[PDB]
């Protein structure tokens, strides 16, 4: 459960700050 | 002696080291910083099991498994669980003596000494106030803030009611001085100053009175950014006179008040809300317990001069000429000046640690610049090669990791590539070369690769004092196009979507379209790109203004062929989504009709959400407070439990494995739910 195929890795279509805990 | 009104002291004082040693050692009133540790005490005790993670404990740090970690120093490493419990109970108990005054030397070391490896252990959770703390607690250490209302004194009658030397109190001004002012500094940075940091802010209910004489629009400009960046410089200056110090008491509280609503920042609002009375005059609460009823004023210690103390030099006209200050005064003396220079100095530190600036500068968590810049993910892919049979594979992003602060910064991604490295032959895999390719936009830029991805990350070469070369630039000649993505973004559809890229020249983006996402097409902006369908196999050139459809199910290419960086912008619409959504609704305007005169299912539980939310809603605060309570009272409860049962393990032992179950299941009941 640690694999990606190339149908599900190359999709590019498919808000962070680092003081929040 | 009007600067000597203003200041406290005269220009003369400074001429000599003599005089400035005699002028710091000032004896003062130690109530002020009595209530100060106690309050900060109590703040740690609540905090340690919240935010520093005594309940996640187990999770965490749990026994065989495989995790990568991001230390400081790839020399530290964290022990086993129970002993971890016990630096956790270690700290824990120094908090409450630090809260308590009791052995407070002792105390305030066994918590200095586990906080500071526990914030080493672990790169991707520092932030500033964590820092604060750390910074807060080493001061207290040298402090002697058990002359007051504290337990030492009660058993101890050589420490209570006893003076302080003045530069415990210098050196607690001149901390939270820095804070502020070094904090407003950072945000005269253009992305604040224009408002591109928080601009979606402004819709919270807290800023409805605002609106009430501004626009949204200038209410995000005004109000949030430009006030927030005048309250960050001026507050220091504004606390420290005693003319404008009820203004600035009212301002920094109602500041700090609104901060702690808006975000998730643990105790840090309240932490600087009770480090404000600091400015005031030592004596305050002496005189607040005073202006007390005298029916509840027999029950506190009585009041009366504090007694002389060993730790302050005192000179007198008519008690005696003075005494030669000892290696105790100029100790504190020269503490106080380098700790403050150092503070100073250690934000404007990253021209010499290079090894650490990406886009931004620096490692987060000691520069005092937050919520400057915000960071959107697009895509992360991770290929490794093996070198032994030559096939290429593709792992999940994050697949051993814990957070997903590795994505931006190049030593975190080494460590991660090293790590993998040495965990991928235990799953058959011989020595891989992996390559990373991460798409990332700051604070609605473009949205482009932040590391080459043609480059092996396990034998690349990183070094702490010099500047990586692995590192894409930011493509900075590309801001003032945010006005036009904005407005294009806004003259859109209700089921459309658009994303923003910049590509660097000699690299290609390889792309493959869902089958649900029909009606896909790509328009170029600027410079010159060209698109080639991978089965059909036909390039096409695109120039400055057309568009191109694209196929769905199936994959394509986009080269960058201009000398110069170029954009272009995907627009696309999920006609699987679209379709679903308008035969649910036909559906249920049939089926009302019919009546009054899974799809379902779907539409059925998103209205229970709405029906659960509006509810809540409607649901007075005190069902909310209960729950809140019921949460806080389970999270304090589970921590005491597994505490217990690992400080049991280490003292007598594992008993068995059945036993172990049973408490483990025991400690998870949800108490009252
Ligand atoms: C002039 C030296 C700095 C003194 C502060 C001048 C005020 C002008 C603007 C500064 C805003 C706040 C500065 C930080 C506050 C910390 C210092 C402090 O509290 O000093 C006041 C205090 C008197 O307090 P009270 O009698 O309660 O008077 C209160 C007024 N109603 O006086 C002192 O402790 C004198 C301290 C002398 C300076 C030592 C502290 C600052 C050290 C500077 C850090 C840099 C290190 C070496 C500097 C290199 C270049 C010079
Ligand atoms: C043997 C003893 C047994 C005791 C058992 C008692 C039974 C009752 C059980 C009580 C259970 C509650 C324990 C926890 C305390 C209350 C809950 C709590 O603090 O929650 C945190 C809550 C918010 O947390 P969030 O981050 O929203 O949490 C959600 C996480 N996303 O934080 C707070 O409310 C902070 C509360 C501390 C306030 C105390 C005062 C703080 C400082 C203000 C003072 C101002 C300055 C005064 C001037 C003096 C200056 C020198
Ligand atoms: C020292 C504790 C400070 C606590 C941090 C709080 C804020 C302090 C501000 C400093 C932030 C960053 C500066 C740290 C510099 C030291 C880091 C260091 O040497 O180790 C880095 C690196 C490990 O790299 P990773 O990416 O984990 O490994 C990649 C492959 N897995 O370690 C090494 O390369 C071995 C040691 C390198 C040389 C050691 C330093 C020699 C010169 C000493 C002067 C520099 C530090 C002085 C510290 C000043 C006080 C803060
Ligand atoms: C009848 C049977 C089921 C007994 C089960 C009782 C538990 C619900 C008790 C036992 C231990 C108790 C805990 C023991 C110690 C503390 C520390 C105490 O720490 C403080 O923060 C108080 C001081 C402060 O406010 O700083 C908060 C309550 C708490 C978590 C207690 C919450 C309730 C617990 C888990
Ligand atoms: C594919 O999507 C595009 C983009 O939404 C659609 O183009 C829109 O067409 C409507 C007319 O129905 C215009 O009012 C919009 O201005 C158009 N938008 C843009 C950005 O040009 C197009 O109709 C869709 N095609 C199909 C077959 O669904
Ligand atoms: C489509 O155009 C590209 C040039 O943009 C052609 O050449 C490739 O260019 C990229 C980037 O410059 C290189 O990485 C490739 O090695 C080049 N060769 C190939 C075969 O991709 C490309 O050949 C063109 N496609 C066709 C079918 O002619
Ligand atoms: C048992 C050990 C590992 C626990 C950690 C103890 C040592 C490493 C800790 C305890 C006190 C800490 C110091 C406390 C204050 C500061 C000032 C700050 O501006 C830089 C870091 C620095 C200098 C810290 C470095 C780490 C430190 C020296
Ligand atoms: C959204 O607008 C802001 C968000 C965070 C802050 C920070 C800040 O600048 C600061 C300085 C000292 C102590 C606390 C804080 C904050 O909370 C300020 C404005
Ligand atoms: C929206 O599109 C994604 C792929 O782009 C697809 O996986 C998803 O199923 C679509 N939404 C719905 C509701 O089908």
């Amino acid at each position: 459960a640690n694999f990606l195929s190339k149908q599900q890795a190359s999709q590019v279509l498919v808000n962070s700050l680092l003081e929040e805990t | 002696s009007r600067i000597g009104k203003l200041l406290g002291f005269e220009w003369t004082d400074l001429s000599s080291w003599r005089r400035l040693v005699t002028l710091l050692n000032r004896p003062t009133d130690p109530a002020s910083l009595a209530v100060f540790r106690f309050l900060f005490g109590f703040l740690m005790v609540l905090d340690i099991p919240q935010e520093r993670g005594l309940s996640s404990l187990d999770r965490k740090y749990l026994d065989g498994l495989d995790v990568c970690r991001f230390p400081l120093l790839d020399a530290l490493r964290p022990l086993p669980l129970d002993w971890m419990y016990l630096v956790y109970t270690i700290m824990f108990l120094g908090a409450l003596g630090m809260m308590l005054g009791l052995c407070y030397r002792i105390s305030c070391v066994l918590f200095l000494l586990p906080y500071w490896y526990v914030f080493l252990l672990d790169k991707t959770s520092w932030n500033n106030h964590s820092y604060l703390y750390g910074l807060l607690a080493f001061q207290l250490t040298f402090m002697d803030a058990n002359h007051y209302w504290s337990v030492d004194g009660l058993l101890n009658a050589h420490r209570r009611n006893a003076h302080v030397p003045l530069w415990n109190y210098a050196v607690l001004r001149g901390q939270i001085f820095i804070v502020y002012f070094i904090a407003g500094v950072k945000k005269l940075d253009a992305d604040w100053v224009e408002g591109y940091s928080m601009e979606y802010l402004s819709r919270h209910w807290l800023f409805s009175p605002f609106k009430l004489l501004l626009s949204e629009e200038l209410t995000s400009l005004l109000v949030v950014h430009w006030g927030g960046l005048l309250l960050d410089l001026s507050a220091g200056f504004l606390l420290f006179f005693d003319v404008s110090r009820s203004i600035g008491l009212f301002f920094v509280s109602y500041f700090h008040c609104m901060n702690s609503q808006l975000f998730s920042i643990g105790m840090f609002s309240y932490v600087m809300l009770a480090s404000s009375p600091l400015f005031c005059s030592p004596e305050w609460p002496r005189k607040l317990v005073s202006y007390c009823p005298r029916r509840l004023q027999q029950l506190l210690p009585l009041k009366a001069a504090p007694q002389p103390s060993v730790s302050c030099v005192y000179k007198r006209s008519r008690g005696k000429s003075g005494q030669k200050p000892g290696l105790r005064h100029q100790l504190g003396a020269a503490f106080t000046l380098l700790y403050l220079l150092e503070q100073l100095f250690l934000p404007y530190s990253h021209f010499l640690t290079q090894g650490y600036n990406n886009w931004t500068n620096g490692l987060y968590g000691y520069s005092w610049d937050m919520m400057v810049h915000s960071r959107s993910h697009q895509h992360v892919k991770i290929t490794y090669r093996d070198g032994r049979t030559g096939e290429l594979g593709y792992l999940n992003p994050g697949v051993f990791t814990q957070s997903r602060r590795w994505k931006d910064h190049a030593d975190m991604l080494k460590q991660y590539a090293t790590c993998l490295s040495r965990l991928l032959p235990k799953y058959n895999v011989t020595e891989p070369q992996i390559y990373f390719d991460i798409w990332v936009s700051i604070n609605d830029r473009f949205q482009q690769r932040i590391f080459d991805p043609r480059v092996d990350i396990v034998q690349a070469a990183w070094s702490p004092f010099q500047r990586t070369s692995w590192v894409q630039p930011l493509l900075m000649d590309l801001s003032p196009w945010r006005a036009k993505l904005q407005e294009i973004k806004s003259s859109l559809d209700n089921h459309t979507e658009v994303v923003f890229i910049a590509d660097f020249p000699g690299l290609h983006l390889e792309n493959f379209v869902s089958e649900d996402l029909g009606n896909t097409s790509i328009q170029l902006l600027q410079g010159e790109v060209t698109v080639e369908l991978v089965a059909e196999q036909k390039n096409q050139t695109l120039r400055e203004g057309e568009k191109m459809q694209l196929p769905a199910g199936e994959y394509h290419k986009v080269y960058t062929t201009s000398p110069s960086p170029s954009c272009y912008m995907y627009v696309y619409v999920n006609t699987t989504e679209l379709a679903l959504e308008q035969d649910l609704a036909y559906l249920q305007e049939l089926k009302e009709k019919v009546e009054n005169g899974p799809l379902v299912q779907t539409f059925l539980r998103r209205q229970q959400r709405l029906q659960e939310i509006e509810r809540r809603r409607n649901t007075p605060f005190h069902e909310r407070f209960f729950r809140f309570l019921l949460r806080k009272l389970y999270v304090f409860r589970r921590s005491f439990l597994m505490t217990c049962i690992s400080l049991r393990n280490l003292i007598l032992g594992r008993p068995s494995l059945e036993q172990l179950a049973q408490e483990v299941t025991y400690a998870n009941l949800r108490p009252f739910e």
